[PDB]
This record gives C-alpha cells, structure tokens and sequence, in this order.
C-alpha cells in the first residue's frame, strides 16, 4: 500500500508489475532490429496520422 | 550537438496513445504530440538535462505531463526516443 | 545568463509538502527535493526551456514527477519559482 | 454540465474537479505573487532544506 | 516612379518601397527612444494569453 | 546566453495585430502568436542567426511569416524585439 | 553535425529565381543568393532550427525573404534543400 | 472560394492558397522522386559564382 | 639584422618584424587599457552601413 | 555559448581601414568588412578556435586576409574583438 | 562530421615548400607544418567555417599565414585540402 | 596596368594579381583533374615526420 | 564517420596483455579492457582526437592508462587499432 | 558547447611541474604543456569524452602522458580544469 | 605488494597513500575561493612563464 | 652517452631504454603492420573477448 502523495501507484506490488512491465518493454525496444528514424519522419507520421483522423468526420 | 531520433517502437506507442485520445477529442491528442515535441526537440542542445530513470537504467525519464512520460538515450551520435508511456498505468501494450 | 530564485510561498511549500512525505517515507520526501532540485537549477542557463502555464498565464510549467508541478516566472533579471504543488490534488495549505 | 473523465485524457476524475482545482491554483499563484516577503535564493532553500531533514531525523 | 516584378520586390513601386523602409526607419527610431522599460518575454505572454481570453468572453 | 526581451512597443503591435487577425480568425491570431514565439524565443542561445536589416541598420530581421517580420536588437545584455510588423503594408501603424 | 546539401532540384531553381531578377536587377540575383545560403549553412549546427512545414510534411520552412521560402529536410546523414520557392507565387516551375 | 485580408493570409483568396499549395505539394514530390543525386553546398557555390559571371559579361558588351 | 625569404616570414628584414611586434604590442596594450567599454557587433554593423553609406553619398555628387 | 563584442579600438581600427581603401576602392572597403565579419561572428559558438597569437600573448590570431589580422580575446562573459591590424605593415595607427 | 584529406598534389606542395623553407630555418619549417595542421584538422567537424575562394569557386580559402593558403574542397562525403600555397608568389611552382 | 596600394591588395600590380591569380586556378584545375586517389591526413602527417627526420640526418 | 576496426596483431596483443593481468587480478585484466574499450570506440565519430605519436609516425597514442598505450591510424576509411603496448616495458611478445 | 576554464589551484600545479623540468630540459617543460592544452581544449565541444575518475568521484581523468593526468569537472556552465597531476608520484604538493 | 603491470603504484598501501592525498588535494582546490581563470588567461600565464625561463640563459 | 633520467621528466630508466624501447616500437608496428591476416571489427574482438575472460572464470 502507499499514499498519493508518496507514489503515482496505489500498492508496493504495483511499483513492482509497472516497473517490470516497463523494464521489458524498452529490452523489446532495444532488441528490436528495426532502425530509429530521424525526428522529421516522425513528425511526417504524425501529421498524417491527424490527418487521416480529421478525414472521418 | 546531437540530431534527435526516434525508435521505430517510441513511435508506435505514439499512435497508439493519439489514437486512443482522438475517441474523446482529437484536439487532445493533438495537444499532447505538442508537448511531446516541446521535450523531445530541445534534447538535440541539452541532451544530459533530463534525469536519469530510476525504472530503467541507462534511460532518462521526461515528465513530459502528469500521465505522461518519454524515455530517451544519449548515444554516441545521437538522442532516441526509446518509448512514450503513460505514467500511471500500463499502457500501451507490445501487441 | 539569470540567477535562480524562490519565492518566500513556494519554499512554504517545500516545507508542506516534504514534512508530509517524510511521515510514510523520509527517503522520499529526500529524493523529491533532489528531482525538485536538479529542474529548478537548470534553469539559471536555460530558462526559455519549460513550456508556460495554461492555467496560469505567464507561468512556466515543470512537471518534475507525476503527481508533482514546478511553477516559475522569468523576470527581467532573475528565474523565480513561484509554487511548487501537486499536480492532481489541492495541496499545500493555506496559513 | 458534469462528465467522468479518463485518466488518459485528464489528470483530473471529473470536470468539476478540473475547474475548482484551476481556480485554486489562480489564486494560490496569485496570492503568492501579492505575497510582500522578498524572494529568497536557492541557495538558502538549499540551507533551510537540510536543516529541515536534520531536525525530522533527530527526532529518533 | 518605376514599379516592380514581384519576383524583385516585396513592394509594387519603388516611391512605395521607399514610403515604407521610411516608415519603419521613424518607428523603430520611435520604439527605441521610447522611455518605457522593456518588458521579459514570459511578460509578452502572459498580455497575449490574458488578450486571447478577453476576446473570448465577448461570446 | 542572452535573456529574451521585448520593447513595450513590440507587444503593442502584437496587441493590434492578433485584435485585428481576429476579427476573421481569431485562430489566426493564435497560431501568429505561436510562429512569432518560436522565433523569438529560440534567439537566446542563438542571436546572431537572423541577418541584419537593410532598411534599419543596427538590427536584425526575422522574416516569420511572408507578411509579417520581427524586428531585434542583440544589445550586450540580451536580445531585444524593437518591433513587429506586416512585412508588405504600413501595419500597425501606432495610432498615438 | 550535419554535412548541408542541396537536391539537384533546388539549384536548377536557384538558377531560375536568379535569371528572372537579373532582367531587371542583377545585383537583386545576388544579394538574395547571399541570404538563400545564408539561411542554408546555419542549419549544419542547428538543424531543428526552422519550424515544420505545414502545406508539405516532413520537411521545414524558411521564410529567408517575404518573397521567398527554402525547404529543407533533415535527414540520417545530411541537412538537404529541397526546392526553393516565391512565397507569394507559383514561380520557379518545376520541369 | 471567400477573399483573405493580408494580415490574415499570403494569399488573395482561397483559392489561390489551394491552388498554391497543390503545386508546392507537386513540386516537392517531383523533387524528391527525381533520381539526380544531392551536390553538396559548395558546388552549388560554385555553379552560382559562374552564373552572375556569365551574366556580368552579357552586359558589359 | 639579416634579410629574410618571403617563405620564411611576412617581414624584408628582420629589423621590420621587431618594429612591428613591438608596434602590434603596444596597440593592443593601448587598446586594452582603454576605458570606453565594447561595443556588440549589432553597433559595429551599424556604424558600418552608416560609413558606406556616407561615402557612396560622396561619390555621386 | 558567448555573445560576440568588440573593443572601442577595433571599431576606430575598422573606420580607418576602410577610409584607406576607398581612395581606391569603396567595394574593397565593403568586401573587407563582410570578411572581417564573417570571422568574427562565428567564434560566438567556437571560441577557442584560432591559434593564440605569438607576439600578443593571451590574444588570438585570425588572418582574415593575406594583408589582414584580426586579434580577440575570449573572457568569462564575452568574446572581444581587441584590435584589426594589417598584417605586414604597421596600420592603422593607434590614437 | 567529415573525414579529413589531402590531395597527393596538396602534399608535393607541403614537400616542396618544407625543403625549401628549411634551406634558412628548419623549425620555421616545422611550426609550418604545425600552423596549416591546426588549420586542416579543425575543419572535419566545421567544415563550412572558411569563406569562400574568390580566385577559385568551389573551392575554400584559408589564409593560414599571410604568406600562406590552404585551398579545400567539402566533397559529398571529405574535406579535402586542394592545394597549399604561397598567397602573395607563384610557389610551388610544380616543375613536373 | 594599374598597380595597387599594399591595404588594397597583397600583390604589387593588377597585372601581378591576375597573373597569380589565373596560376592558381590553372593549379588547382591541375590538381583535381589528378587522378592519383586522396591520401588521408595521417598518411601526410607521416610523409611529414619522415621528411624533417631525413633531413636532420644529413647534419 | 569512420569504421572502427583493429588489426589481428592487436587483438593478439590484448590477449597476451589480459592473459597476464588475471593471473595476479582478474577483474584488474577486466578493468583494463574497459578503459581500452571506452577509448578505442570513441575515435569513430572522432578520430583526429588523440596526438601524432612520436617514435611511430604516421600512427596516434592514447595513453589509455600510465602503463598502457593504444597506437591507431585513420585510414582513408576506418579508424585501425595497429597495437596495444606497455607504456613503460618491452611487452607483449613476438611469437 | 562549454568554456575551458582553469582552476587556480590547476595553474599553481603547471608552474610546479614545469619549472621543476625546466632544471634538466626547458623544451620538455614546453613539450608537456602541448600535449597538456592538447587534450583541455578539446574538451569544449567533447567535455564528456575522458572517463570518469575513480580515485576521486564527479572528476575525469586524462592521462595526457605515461607520468601525468589532467583533472576536471564538467559544470553547469564549463569545462574546469582542477589540478594536473603526476600519474605516478606524489607531485605538486599543497605549499 | 603490486606487479608493476598490474598497477602503476609499487604496494596496496601505495594505492591507499596517493589515492587520499589526491582526494586531499582536489578538496583543498575546491574548497579554494580564487575564482577559476578562463584558458586563454593560463595561456598567457605560460607564455610568461617559459619567457622569463628563456631569459636566465 | 649514458644517463640517469628522473621518472618526472621521462617515461624511461635511462636513455639506452628509450632507443631500445622505441626501436622496438617501431619493429612492433612495422610487423603488426606488414602482417597479412585482415583487420577485424571493434565488435569481433569485444566478442573475442568475454569468450576469453569466461573461459578463465571457468578455471576454478
């Protein structure tokens, strides 16, 4: 258990299963093959993602 | 001085964290992806400003927003966006 | 380059806010002033570098941890922290 | 009018919450900036920070 | 006298380029005399979002 | 590093400016307010980036948008916005 | 740091922009050239200087002259102008 | 199609703004899809000192 | 004092060098001790297009 | 980063070099000084880039020009252009 | 970041003028060595620092000593040093 | 013709100045067109340490 | 951006230099082969970084430890590890 | 991009070191501040290069020469060089 | 004791005795109130220096 | 001739070390250098390496 104004969790056990939720995701991250495209790519994905969302109304 | 990159994984999570947001509104999620620029961005000057994270080692926690956090690297050549997570609870998820 | 000051009302609410987290856990009352700390300083070099307020205008807005707000003003000779409080409940206190 | 918001859209339970807590920190801000008490350096919150850690842990 | 291509100029005529080179000459000119102390950024920004929010009231 | 400052008069045009944008788009004069901004600001740790102006000799031209320029001065201790204005027609021109 | 390059694009509209001033001033042809490249090589060390284009994504405008816009994309290895352009005008055409 | 006031707009109407940016839209992908490698800064450099030569040639005649 | 080779230094004869590194010593001296505090580059620049400015005035008379 | 400033001297030094050279030549007056200029400004980022000068000591030397050196200083708060000589014979004066 | 270069023909000048520089000073002719090495070098991660060559477009001037230039060029993939020269005699004159 | 005053140039006439000046640009057209392939600075460096040793010896 | 690459004979050299080091301490052969790395590594992005060495031209050291010397050339395309030595003794041996 | 500053203690130290060689050989006492200023300048653009101390924590050590290191500390603000060290004998000492 | 491969001390009590007086002596520099000199200033502090060596000869 | 050098102006005993020592060097090089056996990447040798550390640690 813990206090709001300790933690952003709710129990001990729950800044374990985050924690190693969290731990596993960025190794998956890490190990994965792909390669990081450079930050005006992103922002290319980005625009057209929004894009495409305002499309469905 | 480091160009800024993102992992093909940080991206990922950044559609599947705006396209949850866009059920409710679409501005929020747009919002968001500005705040999330507004850390990401200045990171190519500063790169050792951000802490580093006490969950994951070697990676450095951005508290971009209350629910909301990015995970960076420094590398040799560059700084990379590892994953954007929300701070709280597990989400999103490896599919 | 601008000096890093604090107003006499958000070391108040230091003194809130760590003598209320010290009474679960006296480490991690430490360990925030220590990430209230290392955002507050950086600032002297970089000011421009948290986005303003939304709520608050003319504020600069530091979420250093998830249930925690910085909140600064860049003045004509100086960086000044205004309040420090938590980010999803009213709290400090009042006096 | 009153919605139950989702902690992946707002920081906040429900709108109302959002509100009074945004009107809160107005005027918390605001009362600490019409505050007189001149603004002391962080260097000297650094000095009454220990001395506040000092005094909890002496307290067996 | 003598217009321009707008691929040369910003401006149509030259007596016009001129009328307003000579125009921001006399009100930078202005602006620094002006006694008034500069004010910082977070300043600005605080009069813009307080200006946009005055507008809005007036639904 | 240099603190960003702006002339009183600057903001008086920011004022006319977004007022009068609005009155079509009062998104417009947001979204100006951001693009001047993100100019503005980034001259902190880089002021000597934008080149100097022709027309006004001493300072230094930051063309934001096609119709609009930022108009500053790197003085010894900070970067300074003297004015903005429309880049093409005499706007705002200070009414008093 | 990243190496400026230019798209074999852009130049053959930098010799257009610069054919047509020349009719009527060929000191105008080079005094924007002046600005164009000096707009172009401060990018090598700030190359998230320029805000994203909005009409073309993935790539940043710089509004070196009210008439005119150069674009640019960042890329793995080298800063690259793309085309440049009147601001105002459909001028130079592509071929 | 409405008019845009210039404090407002680069443009005229809004139909040149679509217009516009149709054909910076095309432009840009004709660029990027042509297959000539990108010269570096300095031969750009280059091919420019010759062209204000060949121009200040043509005059003086 | 002997003569110096162009490839050897910028100087006829050394006699030049020491009168000028004496020369460069005492400016810089004189410079520095100099009360009027710098000036940023934005002024120099000014009071550079100023001085053109009023020379290509001169010229065409 | 350092904000670039020159010394009364230098600028009194600038006057006279180029009041010399438009007896003959304006343009080469006005060639001189985007040069001389253009060496300047770029230590605002690289300071410590031109060899520290040999005849002055604690003073850099840029040559400009065959004919032109340019000498600064870098301190605590800014990098000083201290003087601009020719640099094979003794001009201009000091006063 | 570029990786630095000589031209074989950069270094038959560097050769020529060594030899010919130590025939007087064989330190005049190291420090030499020495000057345009902390002039090459640095331009591997600024290489667009040198102006321009005026008398030869494309290429990069650096007057390393009044009486001495290095001429490079920033290929698509080097910084490569073209030429070292005399700036005020036609020297190294190649004999072959 | 013409020649030119030492602040103005660092040649002694116009003649002078071209004439170096057409050299140059005839060297380093000479120079590029060399299709011997670019040695890298550390090979230079030591074609330098080698040089100086070699002429030290003949003491 | 150059490759980092090291010749057989230097590899063979760490063998017979760590094979020696873990017969008094092992963690101290480790340690060795660490600082070696977090030296060797860093010439990719900069190679002209360490000295011209002396006794050996046309080669860089690294006096990665008082005791211990990285000796490198940059290649028209890598950065190559030609040996490691003892700073002070005549080791490692022939074969 | 940092400043390289000295600490006074560090300059204190070089005077030790250089006038004590200057006894034997004065162009070794020379020779050693070349291979000193080699290795602290380059420090402004790559401050976080040399590796961390272990003898004395928040410092890096260079090891400029089988005999000697070179200390500093990266601040806030600088690259700062806080003393020069003898790598195998206890020298300079305190006064 | 130490091998001189294994380290570049002599003893254990060698790597005790330099290490604390190292530790020692950046404290006292860090201590120390002279505000640090820019590089350009030791630059300068050296040329001097090796001038005034030149001339006792 | 032969002297006696102080450990703070040389890395050497004596100067006969250092001539031994650097010709040494220079032989060391020049067969690293003349040697055959192509170049292998930083990672192959990194790889090399834990197999031979874990191949000590083996050895009780």
């Amino acid at each position: 258990a813990l206090s709001p104004m300790v933690s952003e969790f709710e129990t001990i056990e729950q800044e374990n299963s985050y924690n190693e939720w969290l731990r596993a995701k960025v190794a998956t991250s890490l190990a994965d093959p792909r390669p990081a495209i450079p930050h005006d790519e992103v922002e290319r994905r980005m625009a057209e993602r929004f894009a495409k969302m305002r499309k469905e109304r | 001085m480091l160009p800024v990159l993102w992992l093909e994984s940080a991206d990922t999570d950044l559609d599947d964290i705006t396209s949850y947001i866009a059920r409710f509104d679409i501005d929020a999620a747009e919002r968001l992806w500005q705040r999330l620029r507004g850390c990401v961005l200045p990171l190519s000057e500063h790169p050792y400003l951000y802490p580093p994270s006490d969950r994951v080692p070697g990676l450095r926690e951005i508290v971009a927003h209350p629910n909301y956090i990015i995970l960076y690297r420094v590398t040799t050549s560059s700084v990379e966006v590892v994953n954007v997570i929300h701070a709280r609870r597990q989400f999103p998820l490896e599919h």
